[PDB]
């Protein structure tokens, strides 16, 4: 989807908020770790999403201007309910309702309850992680070194193809194997894996510009097509 | 709100908050989530993680010629060896930075950090500022950061529009004869392995 | 600029909302009226901007998340604040002060004063407008029918070439004639005028879709070459 | 405000309303504007203006075969002629609808809108869903105005990115027989002349 989220070559974003590590606070609200929890404790158990394809796509689907100004883990809630409703774990109307009761008393107990079989659960799939990398029994039909056409597709459905590579000539500097496909993974259709390639994209064919700059982006397959 | 134009209205961080606290009760009522679950979580990415793996990676790779070899020759087996796999880091990539190649780290999509060698990403990372300009003008946004590359230097930015992660590698900076490998290792800064700084001398 | 405002092509802005004509208010607050007031009554005179090539880059350098939700006159007093302080008619220090002054306390009065000389000229503006079109010694770089390619070029300042139509090609429909130039006159850069060409583009080429749909753009000579 | 988050925060719409009398009582203090020139441009655009004119012109194209004729093949003298004429409406042209060619404008990059014959925009017309969508899927916007075209009409869709203006001129529908030009003209609507709607019979 060609989306707010994709900002790849964007002017006007303003200059970048530098600030030194050690003053980098990772959480200023409660709020902020609870979504790391929300995001982390459902995944782990295939809650809404069960690898990150469809984890990005409720988060591009957010109103434009809540994605510029909810905050990053603001991003995050908004993907765990729009997740949890689709796939029908969460009603959206007891969702709405139960929203309603926190914003009016904001210190509303929160039920608690311990589950250490969940919490091994959760510990396994933050220390195991989950690779997407398949195999499958065609061969890659690019070759390290070829000169690619970036094809000029536009998904209305999730995509890993940012708009700026779009429409371009790069160069294969790897074949990586076969992945989960986006694409399709992130609307539930299937892993359907493809190769995935590293290419190489020249300041020159990408902006116009004139600099010793280059851009290094991963692109499955059906991205490309041969020149 | 005139209904012509409710999307001039963005949400207020505090519906996020009670958004967050609504999923969070429904959950836990439901059996889906218990309150040490999520704890759990907030304990390895607040506490846990953080850029001190990627830190020691470094200052290894500066003081062991062989292993050096190694990381570079294949990244993911190595360190997955060091146990610096996990979530967000199940395929983690090492690039040199040299004289003249230079590298930096970029989602441009999202945010997509090697979570298990770096912790979480800064600040900046995330936002659009960085992301939309990296990709264009990295001499400039790097002189943001008091980087300010002569145009001989190439410069290679990696979008990590896939689940494949990278780290830079950085320079060993002058003026650190004699120092251990523990002490290299307080030298390596979160921003270096992202490629928006060099290292300093001590 | 390949900012916010520059959305053909974008997904996920949502639904048009619909209402019929009749019942499509002009103005809703008393400073949308000003606004519309102070655009033309600055114009009128060449205060802070003598075309709209001026006015378009102060709505476009806004700041994003103000771009989305100013409303559209919110973009009109962005500007013309942008360029009166940016030509020196206005001083940043002081507009900020009244900026204050009225954010406090609101029903502050605004001073009055008759002026019908200036009514007359603000009058002969709205009726006469202000062509662009200019004549020049050069013959045009291309003819109807003709087969063009579509630059992918990236200016940092002000553009009427869309994103979304860059890098493909498309075919010459008229030749209007010479126009001022707005990447260079919206930055008080000179007329320099140049042919302005209609040029025709299908959806298969823009998109890869497969409808019958084209997109008519207007291209000043400099956004394309020949094939 | 977290001073790394300056751009989470949009300005208020309270703030551009004092801006806009911050400015006006400067530049009336200064001499610049007047009370009575600011008020002269509000009648203008609120009040004298309007698509009143434009259907004017699309009832004499149905009722006149020569003037629609001249129209067509030079517009520009034609409206100037009539005079309507003016800022935003220097270089007016116009397109026929026909059975299998349908016409819609827009300007994607901001609001540009022929003044002097059509007054001012839709609220719609200025904001970014139809901005961003007409030019990509112009069928499934005006599916969102009631107009469901077949697959095999053409659609043209005329993005305003120079000066010069478009008006649509709509097909006379059903059910008109002896009607007079100035009771044609009571039928054409503000959208039908952007493109977004046929007329209906009446
Ligand atoms: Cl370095
Ligand atoms: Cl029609
Ligand atoms: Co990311
Ligand atoms: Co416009």
């Amino acid at each position: 989807m060609n989306g707010i989220h994709d900002v790849g070559g964007m002017d006007g974003f303003g200059k970048v908020m530098y600030v030194k590590e050690e003053e980098d606070i990772y959480f200023t609200h409660d709020w902020e770790r609870l979504a790391f929890g929300l995001v982390a404790g459902c995944k782990a158990q295939g809650l809404g999403m069960k690898a990150f394809d469809e984890f990005r796509i409720g988060i591009e689907l957010m109103r434009p201007v809540d994605y510029l100004t909810s905050s990053y883990y603001g991003h995050w809630i908004a993907t765990v309910a729009y997740n949890l409703v689709d796939t029908g774990v969460l009603d959206e109307k007891e969702l709405d309702e139960r929203t309603e009761v926190f914003l009016k008393k904001p210190d509303t107990k929160i039920p608690r309850r311990e589950d250490p079989a969940l919490v091994k659960l959760v510990e396994k799939a933050l220390y195991d992680g989950l690779s997407p990398l398949r195999e499958i029994s065609a061969s890659p039909r690019f070759k390290v070194g070829e000169r690619i056409k970036a094809k000029n597709i536009h998904p209305t459905g999730h995509t890993r193809f940012p708009r700026y590579a779009r429409d371009k000539y790069g160069v294969i500097d790897e074949v990586y194997g076969a992945h989960v496909f986006p694409d399709d993974a992130a609307h539930r259709k299937g892993e359907n894996p493809q190769y995935l390639y590293r290419v190489r994209f020249e300041a020159e064919e990408l902006w116009g510009y004139k600099q010793k700059d280059s851009v290094y982006i991963d692109l499955w397959e059906s991205y490309m097509e041969p020149v | 709100i005139d209904p012509r134009f409710p999307h001039h209205h963005p949400r207020p961080q505090s519906f996020w908050e009670a958004r967050a606290k609504a999923l969070e009760s429904l959950l836990i009522e439901k059996g889906h989530l218990s309150s040490d679950a999520i704890e759990r979580v907030i304990k390895h990415y607040e506490h846990e993680l953080g850029p001190m793996n990627g830190a020691k990676v470094v200052a290894k790779a500066w003081t062991d010629p062989a292993f050096k070899q190694r990381l570079l020759e294949d990244s993911e087996t190595v360190l997955r060896e060091l146990g610096y796999y996990g979530l967000q880091g199940e395929h983690i990539r090492v690039v040199e930075n040299t004289d003249t190649v230079h590298n930096v780290v970029v989602c441009t999509l999202c945010s997509c950090y090697p979570w298990p060698l770096l912790g979480l990403p800064p600040s900046w990372y995330k936002e659009p500022a960085y992301r939309a300009r990296v990709v264009k003008e990295p001499r400039q946004v790097l002189k943001e950061f008091g980087l300010d590359l002569p145009d001989s230097v190439e410069i290679r930015v990696w979008d990590r529009s896939s689940e494949i992660r990278f780290m830079v590698l950085p320079q060993r900076p002058e003026g650190t004869e004699g120092m251990t490998e523990e002490e290299l290792a307080k030298l390596v800064t979160r921003d270096s392995m992202i490629g928006v700084a060099k290292i300093e001398p001590p």
